């Protein structure tokens, strides 16, 4: 005859939604004195937290399902949209004008890229105008059909400019439980994406993801551990997007080569437009370079690891985007103040039988990338963010660390699996690096039968 | 040194040896991170610019010391209030869980154990509530 | 019959006790219970702040309430219990009724204003007739 | 034999209180879908029926013109009115010097210069554009500016801008409840033909009131509660004239209110996302929105009222009903929304009979009722409100259950006793059907002796 | 004789007094609100949130986990709801060699948290050792 | 053999700090009349303020580094900034001003001072403009030039904002209060000077009434030293600190602006209301304050003979005016029926007072609209005139002083004006507090064990 006993202390969870803690180290905080991250992510990591291996412990994890990047979508467009607020508004701009070729020492590549803008813009004074100048990239300026042009949204959304001095680097961020929560880490080598997890640790906050934007591929992230790891919600299904993990990073030297002049002009009381003033030099496109080899063998890789999916007597073959908006066509990002938009069709050109059908020991491969200043953030219509020009030349060096690719339809055996460009869901973004957290709430208190009954 | 969910992979039986640092983490957690939140930044002055972020975060706090106190009521009301581990007067169903004293604290950890009677959780409540006031009501009649 | 014997006298009101301290902070369960209250709720307290504070003011000063009365009771050493004998006698200053008279013929109510200005002295009483009493305890551990 | 103090927990005693009572109602299945905004607030659910625990032996002081209960709800639905309207399009750029004239398109003789065609270069938020624009508007809405004919301004303008009320947010009457937060309790009286004051015979207690449709009025009291087989009559002071009277009916009357014109309107685009909505044209033949009331109805509630009245005025005294005296349409008329437009009817058709000690059909009254899109919402300074117009034809059917008068008295003569309609605040709304309840502190705790002693 | 009345006074003398710190641990909150009333203009001038809004409703929380945690970490050592009482860990002269003629008498509290502050976290988890220990011996020994 | 009790509600504390709760007198509505202190500070006090003596405590302070004054620092702020947001705009009330000098029945001094300013104004209706005109002073108003073009002085870098009319900035006396688990700690060392455990401490349900009075080079009804004048310096030897002085007599100013003031309420906007100076009814004087000589002369001998200790027996000290710089911080600026006095401290502070081997001072006084306030946080906050004649009252009760760079001399050590940091106004009462945490729960050895 066994008794009931209540116990409290369980170690027993559930899986849950909840709210976690923007925590951030304190010497990236106190250097970025006016980045975002830093000061909303105010709250100073743990400087060393024990992680607890849950020995002879199993959990099961679905990345798919995961609340925490949800949460983190929320979070950062929140965090983006609360920077801009008290930024001036460039609704004051919307007039027509008066545009010409800037034709002054120019390339071939460039020429028409750049227009010489004049207009009349509003003084401290109410009943005062100003004819003031600037150069615009031909991605934010439209033409009238009757010289005569327009921004490209001027009509269609409320445009807001970036405050000079706010920056929005990103910086390693962990996000941290709150009581009556843990997150779980699954540590398992090759986990793809997807089932139990043998290695798994109980934390009180993740390492430092640093939060990256991104389009097509993953710049500054983690790698995998021993070889490629492809994860997929339904790898037949094409409708879901195709996440790439590699185990070798690849590095990328990037550029807008222009020496550019930021001028500031008074709109009105405390209110300054941010023109692009004179270049300095000749004008360039801005590019970033590759290393051929290093590229074409982390393809290589890749290729291997679906052909597990696919079959070996399947032909493999990477083409270039699909059509659509530049946010998506393109590979972009704001490193350097300014964004950058890469023409990605230079990578992903080949077929794939055994290894590449295509010396160059070396070539590099050199994506063009147009420049502009308004930007459709989060994919939404009718707002916008101007980019101020940043004086100088843009230099950067990142890291990719992983992809996103989409697969095509047809219906036929002989297929070739066309492999092309994805994402522009910031959501993807997020899940190529926070995969391996779930959080879990508590539930201390149970029951059990016992030898022992209350006299 | 354990960890506070270290004991999720050991055997039920020990398992129930230090159910201290599960007990105390759900406040020592809120005090810590607390002291860490208002000085170690001084920002509050910033995160207290957006209402948003202290409805959300105070809302997330007093729900922990809910949970804390729902727990708390719910063992008083079993009169365990002020133990970790209390015994009652309900005998074990086997329409519950047949197995025995082996089959249950040994070989198996309180999650699957969690697992197997999650369903039958508000019956066993039911009765303990029941049986409480039982013996409240023999002491009222000695009062 | 939460406050059903409201008008019954005290012997028998005193029967309904526990089904009074029951409900004690029921948001505590039955908020928990409601799921808190909707998905589309926690989405109207964050969207609309004014409403956010308001019912988180609620709470907290629900809670806060509980807490009071939970520390009351254990200044007392009557934590845990419907009732308690305290060590305390009674003052004629306070009610020269028979005990007939109070115990019947007489509701909860009329007694509560009947000893309205003379609560607070009887709880000061009881803690020092506590405070006495765990000083007696560790005397008796020295001794 | 002697006494002693012994704690008592659980003690069923009770004051009187005031807190933060929280809103409630039927989930139903939000088929709403968040559009009615007390599907937005209100979300918490009263599904299960209410305890109803007869206090037995137990009569309890209430007070209905002291009701708090009344207050917090009133500031409640005050703040989430203007909360609501608030996140919307300023129809400030509208304010202008505006140009009008007279419609004339099929309009019937008691409509006549009741509408305007009006149009002005007003506003396009484009810098140095002024497209011109034009629309309809009732000439209420309107004002002269000076001694094409005359220079017009909308009434709104000397005092406050104006919000455009969302066409995604509804303002039906839903039912709602009031449910306690813990701790605190609801008292229901159930002596029947409470007359509002004073002790309650026989009450329950409940966790949440009944279903209680917040409607707004002015004169009649619209989509109510009936009284208990007798029309009751109720004042906070009825020797004292000057105080509001309160008429609950024994049974409802129909009224049948309608706006006949099919209208339609004109989407004009103020800016990026910002729409007006701007009275289009009619189909067809232009009349009079008005309201059918069954006469023998009204008649026969009427001297019932009447019976009602002589029972505190006696039953030899001369009775009679005159209209309201002068002032803005927001209190002279009775005042209603049907379905988003604000109705104001000339209610001087309905209290117009006199009643005499007389022992010691189809036809309907109409009630003209003026159109005005510009509303004082709450009799607040400023924070003006246009209602956008709806499409086609409108028909309201309603309840009247009940109405507010005040009282001219005889004065010297102290022979007859005229009542008018009164109203307009909406404390008094809410006191006629929330009559019957009382917030409740609960204090558990308490003493008393007993011969027993501490063990 | 009133809120730390006793913080000058020795140890001996101040074992009482505990009571008036442990109403006031709490009813600040009292002293708060509740008796010192909300005036009737109070939420309609802070709806103003930022001022005295938010703010007052974090010390509010905050003073109430400080009073849970600190219940919590006495009920986990036993002795729920006693001001004072006894445990079964000896006294180590580590943490202080000090007499009851010294410590009872002769020197005050804050002297003596104080003198045996870096010590604290030792002390504590004993007793929740000790705590844990006798609850499962009982068990035990209920069910032989 | 000793054993281990554990004891709760130990009276002992730690340092501590938390959001301190405001207290008002709430006297009465007249208080309550659309002043912040009290519309905003909701809470009323205690109407017997309890103070518990603590016998043979002693406790450190630091009147610097003190928290509490830094929280009513972020809380005047606060208050500020949420009170006169929901106010009228006059962002846009820029255009060339074409202005005038006035001079009818005006004082010499005043001529070119206040100037008539015809404007181009905005109306209710977004198409009409509305000539219309008013007064300005000099300090307000900028000449541009290619003679007669005027803007106002912010409006290249921050929008203007009027102050909403029938509003209070009247101080009103303040309890900052501990909430649960925390108290108060007052200090009543007679010649504390701020720093060092006090020899007498006792605990308090909160601090006394402190008005959050606006006084820059001095202190404005504050509250006097018990005997002679304290002086009190984080650092006295260096010269970049500034020396808070605490008299134990206050002094005697009359403050006042004689001109008889006119008002137009004129519309600009929708419900937005723009309060303009009209012509003046009287004659044209400037502001003023008459500061009692004889008090000021014993004062400035009580100052100096507290200066000579600590500085050298017999040392010879001097005063003179302050420095050059922006008026904030160069003249006594403070508030006065809610217009901003701008006074030459000049005739308070010269001569030398060695003195070893009746009648009254006239301060001359500006008037500004245009405010500033803290450091370039108020943004351009207008102030909206006051029909009639202004006059004020006041009690100096402490001065702000700084040494000079006169170390290397060894000789006539010379004191002029300090202050511009706002938060020394309230450290000079807020020195005698300070914020600690209850610790209640603790542990000591005992004759006896558990059973
Ligand atoms: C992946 O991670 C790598 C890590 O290296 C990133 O690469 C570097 O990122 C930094 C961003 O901080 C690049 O640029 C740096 O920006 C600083 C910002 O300057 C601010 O302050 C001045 C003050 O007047 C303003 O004028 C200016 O507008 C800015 O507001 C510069 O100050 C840095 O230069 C300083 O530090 C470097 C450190 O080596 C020194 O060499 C310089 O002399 C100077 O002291 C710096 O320029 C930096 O250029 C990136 N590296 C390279 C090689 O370009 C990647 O951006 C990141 N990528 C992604 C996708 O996440
Ligand atoms: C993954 O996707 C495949 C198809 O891409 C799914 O297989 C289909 O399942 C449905 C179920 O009714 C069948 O009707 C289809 O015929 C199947 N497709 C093919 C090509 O045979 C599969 O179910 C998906 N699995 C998961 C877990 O999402
Ligand atoms: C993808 O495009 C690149 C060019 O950007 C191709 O490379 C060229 O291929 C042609 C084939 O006739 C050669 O003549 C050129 O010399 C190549 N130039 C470069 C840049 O190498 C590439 O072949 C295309 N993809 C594939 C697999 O055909
Ligand atoms: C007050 O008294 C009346 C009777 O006068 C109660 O009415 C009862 O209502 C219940 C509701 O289902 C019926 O079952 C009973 O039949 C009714 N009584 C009679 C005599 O028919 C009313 O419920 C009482 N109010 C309260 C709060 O208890
Ligand atoms: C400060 O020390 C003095 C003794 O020097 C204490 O004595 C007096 O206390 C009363 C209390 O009302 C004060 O009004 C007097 O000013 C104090 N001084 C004298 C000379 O009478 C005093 O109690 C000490 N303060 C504290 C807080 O302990
Ligand atoms: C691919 O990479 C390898 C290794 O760097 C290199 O030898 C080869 O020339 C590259 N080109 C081909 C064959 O794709
Ligand atoms: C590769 O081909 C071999 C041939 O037998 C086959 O067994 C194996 O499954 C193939 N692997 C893939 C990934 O297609
Ligand atoms: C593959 O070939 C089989 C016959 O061998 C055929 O039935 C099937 O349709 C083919 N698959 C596709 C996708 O065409
Ligand atoms: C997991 O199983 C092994 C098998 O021997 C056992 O020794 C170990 O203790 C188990 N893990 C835990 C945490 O008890
Ligand atoms: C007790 O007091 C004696 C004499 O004052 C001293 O020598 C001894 O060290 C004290 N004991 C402790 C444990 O401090
Ligand atoms: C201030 O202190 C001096 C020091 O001698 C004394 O003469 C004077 O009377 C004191 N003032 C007051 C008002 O007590």
């Amino acid at each position: 005859n066994l008794w009931v006993t209540v116990y409290y202390g369980v170690p027993v969870w559930k899986d849950a939604e909840t709210t976690l803690f923007c925590a951030s180290d304190a010497k990236a905080y106190e250097t970025k004195k006016h980045n975002v991250w830093a000061t909303h992510c105010c709250v100073p990591t743990d400087p060393n937290p024990q992680e607890i291996h849950l020995e002879n412990v199993t959990e099961e994890f679905n990345m798919w399902k995961n609340n925490m990047v949800e949460q983190m979508h929320t979070d950062i467009i929140s965090l983006w949209d609360q920077s801009l607020k008290p930024c001036v508004k460039l609704t004051p701009l919307c007039v027509t004008l008066q545009c010409t070729n800037v034709t002054n020492n120019i390339t071939d590549d460039m020429r028409g890229e750049l227009k010489n803008c004049s207009f009349n813009m509003t003084t401290e004074l109410r009943d005062k105008k100003q004819k003031v100048y600037s150069l615009f990239y031909r991605l934010d300026v439209v033409q009238i059909n009757e010289k005569e042009y327009r921004l490209i949204n001027c009509n269609t959304s409320a445009i807001t400019q970036a405050c000079p001095k706010v920056s929005f680097e990103p910086i390693p961020i962990h996000y941290c439980a709150p009581a009556g929560f843990a997150i779980l880490k699954c540590k398992d080598k090759k986990f793809n994406g997807t089932g139990p997890c043998t290695n798994v640790s109980t934390v009180q906050c993740t390492h430092g993801i640093k939060p990256v934007v991104s389009t097509q591929l993953l710049l500054n992230g983690s790698l995998a551990e021993e070889e490629v790891i492809i994860r997929s919600e339904n790898i037949t299904n094409n409708a879901k997007n195709i996440l790439v993990q590699l185990n070798e990073s690849v590095q990328i030297n990037c550029t807008r080569p222009n020496n550019n002049t930021r001028k500031s002009i008074r709109i009105g009381p405390g209110q300054w437009f941010y023109a692009t003033g004179d270049i300095i030099g000749d004008i360039r496109q801005a590019h970033c370079n590759v290393s051929k080899a290093t590229w074409n063998e982390t393809l290589g890789k890749v290729v291997k690891q679906l052909r597990k999916h696919f079959g070996n007597n399947t032909i493999i073959r990477f083409a270039n985007s699909s059509g659509g908006d530049l946010e998506v066509t393109t590979h972009s990002f704001n490193c350097g103040g300014e964004f950058f938009y890469c023409n990605t069709s230079g990578l992903f050109n080949s077929t794939w039988i055994s290894n590449t059908s295509v010396t160059g020991s070396n070539d590099s491969i050199t994506l063009p990338c147009r420049i502009k200043q308004i930007i459709n953030m989060w994919q939404r219509i009718g707002q916008a963010m101007y980019a101020p020009p940043i004086q100088g030349v843009i230099r950067c060096v990142s890291n990719i660390t992983g992809l996103i690719l989409t697969r095509d339809g047809g219906s036929t055996n002989s297929t070739t699996e066309t492999f092309r460009p994805g994402g522009g869901d910031m959501r993807d973004n997020w899940r190529s690096e926070l995969y391996k957290y779930k959080v879990v709430k508590i539930e201390p208190l149970g029951v059990a039968p016992t030898r022992c009954k209350r006299r | 040194f354990l960890g506070f969910l270290g004991a999720a992979g050991s055997t039920m039986g020990a398992a129930s040896m230090t159910l201290t640092v599960q007990a105390r983490n759900l406040l020592s957690g809120i005090v810590q991170q607390q002291s860490n939140l208002l000085r170690a930044p001084e920002c509050q002055q910033h995160l207290l610019k957006l209402t948003v972020w202290g409805i959300k975060q105070l809302q997330a706090r007093v729900l922990a010391v809910e949970r804390y106190l729902r727990d708390q009521q719910l063992l008083g009301i079993w009169g365990c209030s002020g133990k970790l581990i209390c015994c009652t007067n309900v005998p074990w169903n086997s329409t519950w869980s047949n197995r025995n004293l082996s089959e249950i604290w040994d070989n198996m950890t309180w999650l699957q154990w969690d697992k197997e009677i999650s369903n039958y959780t508000q019956i066993i409540y039911g009765l303990l509530e029941e049986s409480q006031n039982q013996q409240e009501k023999n002491e009222q009649d000695l009062l």
